């Protein structure tokens, strides 16, 4: 166990637990010869990329699962919201970590991966005759994430028995506590916006359902901390 | 000119014939590749990739369908007890079908290859106890009990000491034809089977639930390989 | 010991129908002996969720024609194939000046000619054709809609000034070639219910695959 | 002979094959190319080139047709005002049909590289003062006043000290496509703005006029480019 | 970051429509069975603001003809397609022993075959094809009339004694090639209004592009 520091964040997390580079690369920058070599992009490394730590989410027996979007959960966080907003072009890699606090009575297995170009599709009615579109809300739902509501298709009509097929890592409570993932820049695009476009989201899922003798806590905090790397803007407005 | 005799096939559409044509837009310069993450190049790649195995593939309502990718262990279940059982049948109904792999078998005909499940015990880090996992190759009849069946490719499992353990199947081969019906299916007959016994019953302490779940996973070795590309699906694109 | 037929390519391949224009004589169907197809490469059935197995995608098709009476009969009657690029205005009539725009590839040929066989390129403005996109183009229904995936469209008709004196029926194949992917995602489970969206029944929520009665039972 | 399979495409006519034909005269010599001075081999040679931008482009009345080529600026301007705006959209209507890189865009659909206009100051020699000019990147809506544009990346221009001046446009790509109406088509959405505002007022000594115009002369870098032939026009040869 | 797009032969490719022959049985358009068309690079529209650009141009032109009957039906006719270069006279009849003079090249095709295709040679006997011209030929109607810039004459017959059984309608395809300009010049701005001067319409002079209210709204 030891603690951390990115500026004026430090979080104290265990020695260095397996980590998942999604894909096997790295959150790089992009070169001089590209599309927008005249409006040189500044690259952040002060303060925009340091550690936030998203209001923890509680877990219960009931939980169907939460996910966040990608950049949309910052956009509206701090300093990096700050540049996401009033800029034209972003481009960004992510380090994300997330972990529980149980005691070693406490029962549970969380998927924990992420998938770019995350396109929810609601329930079109009921009987399968309405084309009634996914909200805002549901869409790009900030940094208190929202919850799924159908798992076992991941609201969008896929099995989640096979997400594993994505950058994933488990947390199995009689095992682990801490799941780590740096991600890279996934679009189509060298840059693209950051307010309308959203390169992935992150999944988190109770695979077993929480569990424990009547008297423990009942509801196990999950915490996100996540970070930066190698963010890239351009045109400021 | 130059002399020259057409032969059979002249002027034939082959949809599998592979030829080239003319371009339609000579002079365009399409918007060049750039580098993106994770590409796949062939199939078996995904093939090989753990996927969760709904072995636990009986309840239906709507709700409960997220209880397919997890069965349970208990107290209640005496030593000796079959936990649970299914076969080595990747492309065929039932568990697999959950699988990525079992998906990907279905786009085609022929296939072989070792196979390779893990399991991985949910519970409460208090409990402990062992399970019997034994594989009784194609043909062998399911084991009447606990004991039979550990006499065959068996493996204990502590999950007081380990919490993940990976079982081989070390072979499987969709290779035997069968016309029944009218409609030819070449068909396994390879079902491989996997058995579960409780080698020894759940054991916890006061404080800590009395059932836990487990997970299936399961993938093939990279000696695993597929033959006849044949489409077929239930889900198609609507009018 | 060979795995060829796992490959993308070889997944990809296969001409497939995902066009068929009906130029009746006498008709609510085409009235003006002319169509417009906008090329979708869902028209083959079995594609959409092949396809969907991908985030991104990269690929170049080849385009043959197969044109006959509704019998599958076989007629003089000259025909003109018209590609217009995305961004090229479609023929609104029969005697549109879209149909003399150079700047439009055509190709003429005979029924009796064999089949009319072209490559078209990997159009997209952008590095790759992505059957996701999570955002919207600078509740909403602009949601999921990544436009530049557009490869243009055919626009097929009877060659001369007057209506043909035969009902016809052109069928477009199309065979996928030097095909690239990346990100993987989960094999459709569900039914499909439209065509942009992956919006499924909220009620007829199926099991991935068959169910059984016990979990030792076989 | 020498055996063949004719393919799909045979007996067709692609109006745009660049295939050869029968010369029909073969015993023919042309008469020799001779050297001719300048020679143009690729357009983009013409869109660097500068042309007056009608900024103005208000007036219609015939006989004041000559007034769209320049603007101009007086005494009677207070310090701030906004003297005028326009967008850097060489091939959409409006100033940019004037210059020969507009008129060019029209033969493509697509394009994309950094402009370049020129302001030539006309007026009376011992006139002097200071112009703001500022351009407001595509997004960025045009700046409220004189102060907040004097923020964004301006230029303070004193024709006092030189009649010339040169702003660079850095991007501009009509890459967006729009399917409006039902008539599709590739437009910009990177309307830069470039604003002028009267950052002093126009100062003079008795005995010179209290107005004076300016010039816009525009063309593009040499990383300019233009992509898809497309024939459109108002103008064409009468019956 | 390539620009073979903006090249002059790029721009100038393509075989556009130059040319329609009607050759019909009963008709008042001509009666003898056979027409003469001298060549005409206007005949295509777009055409003429596009060389215009340039004072002094040079190229090769491959002519392919489309010909079937008006509903664009395909007959058992055949044809005489006859290039009288210029300075070789014009057949006056359905008769004229120019149809056999040697000189004059002549291919023959029938409707059946597929198009018919030639090239044509920079024939000007200046050292380029000069679209202004600033004087007279050795207030005038000679005035901008460079001569030494014809092509030729192309006439078109049915091949026979007699008329044809079947009404007919050729169509002439140019495409340019090998091409060098000078000189470039302002875009012409305002409409044709005859095909051999530049004049223009004195009262309806409009402004080359759209206006606007005031200088200062967008």
């Amino acid at each position: 166990v030891a603690q951390l520091t990115i500026g004026n964040s430090t979080i104290t997390t265990q020695e260095a637990a397996n980590i998942i580079v999604g894909y096997g690369e790295w959150p790089s920058y992009c070169s001089d010869s590209d599309a927008t070599a005249v409006d040189k992009p500044t690259r952040p490394d002060v303060s925009v990329n340091r550690f936030y730590t998203l209001d923890t989410k509680l877990w219960e027996k009931s939980s169907k699962g939460w996910y966040w979007k990608f950049p949309d959960v910052l956009t509206e966080t701090g300093v990096f919201g700050q540049n996401a907003q009033f800029h034209y072009l972003y481009r960004s890699g992510f380090c994300i970590h997330v972990q529980c606090n149980a005691s070693k009575f406490h029962q549970g297995a969380l998927l924990v991966a992420v998938l770019p170009e995350y396109v929810i599709g609601t329930v079109a009615g009921g009987t399968g005759t309405e084309d009634t579109h996914p909200p805002y809300k549901q869409t790009q739902p900030g940094a208190d994430g929202f919850e799924l509501q159908h798992p076992y298709v991941l609201d969008a009509g896929i099995p989640i028995s096979q997400l594993t097929v994505c950058p994933h890592q488990w947390i199995n409570l009689r095992t682990n506590n801490c799941a780590t993932i740096i991600v890279p820049y996934i679009n189509a695009l060298p840059f693209d916006s950051a307010l309308n476009h959203c390169n992935f989201g992150l999944l988190v899922v109770p695979i077993s359902p929480l569990d424990y003798d009547q008297g423990a806590t009942p509801v196990i905090p999950i915490t996100i901390t996540l970070a930066p790397m190698c963010s890239e803007f351009a045109g400021l407005r | 000119g130059f002399p020259t005799e057409l032969k059979p096939g002249t002027n034939q559409f082959l949809t599998t014939d592979d030829g080239v044509s003319a371009p339609i837009l000579p002079n365009f310069h399409p918007t060049p590749c750039i580098h993106i993450p994770g590409e796949v190049r062939n199939l078996l790649e995904l093939c090989q990739v753990e996927t969760i195995l709904e072995v636990n593939n009986v309840p239906t309502n709507a709700t409960s369908l997220m209880e397919r990718l997890r069965f349970p262990v208990s107290a209640q279940a005496g030593k000796g007890e079959l936990c649970a059982v299914f076969r080595a049948d990747p492309g065929r109904n039932g568990p697999w079908q959950s699988t990525l792999l079992g998906q990907l078998c279905g786009y085609y005909t022929q296939w072989s290859g070792s196979l390779e499940v893990t399991f991985m015990f949910t519970g409460s880090f208090m409990a402990t106890g062992k399970m019997l996992i034994a594989y009784t190759p194609p043909g062998g009849p399911l084991p009447k009990d606990r004991a039979t069946a550990m006499l065959g490719t068996h493996v204990i499992w502590d999950f007081g000491l380990q919490s993940s353990v990976t079982l081989v199947i070390p072979w499987i081969s969709n290779t035997h034809y069968r016309a029944h019906a009218r409609d030819g299916v070449f068909d396994y007959y390879t079902t491989g089977l996997v058995s579960i016994w409780y080698q020894t019953n759940y054991v916890v302490p006061i404080g800590a639930p009395n059932t836990a779940y487990i997970i299936a996973l399961a993938a093939a070795q990279k000696n695993f390989t597929m033959k006849l590309c044949k489409d077929a699906s239930d889900i198609l694109q609507t009018g | 010991h060979s795995t060829a037929e796992t490959t993308l390519d070889s997944f990809f391949s296969r001409a497939g129908l995902v066009g068929e224009i009906d130029l009746p004589l006498k008709g609510t169907t085409n009235p003006n002996g002319y169509a417009n197809w906008d090329i979708d490469i869902t028209g083959y059935a079995q594609m959409r969720r092949k396809v969907e197995l991908f985030t991104y995608m990269r690929f170049d098709a080849e385009f043959t024609f197969v044109a006959c009476t509704p019998t599958g009969e076989v007629v003089p009657q000259l025909l003109q194939y018209m590609f217009v690029p995305p961004g090229a205005p479609k023929p609104d009539s029969r005697e549109s000046l879209a149909w003399q725009t150079a700047t439009n590839p055509s190709v003429f040929v005979k029924l009796s000619d064999p089949p009319a066989q072209v490559s078209v390129p990997f159009m997209s403005p952008a590095s790759a054709y992505q059957w996701f996109y999570d955002g919207y183009p600078t509740k909403d229904l602009e949601y999921g809609a990544m436009p530049n995936n557009m490869m243009g469209t055919f626009s097929v008709r009877t060659v001369g000034t007057s209506k043909s004196k035969y009902p016809l029926v052109v069928r477009i194949y199309m065979r996928m070639k030097h095909v690239r992917a990346w990100i993987p995602r989960p094999m459709r489970n569900q039914n499909y219910l439209f065509k942009a969206n992956p919006n499924y029944a909220g009620n007829s929520i199926k099991p991935t695959g068959a169910s059984r009665t016990a979990i030792t039972t076989l």
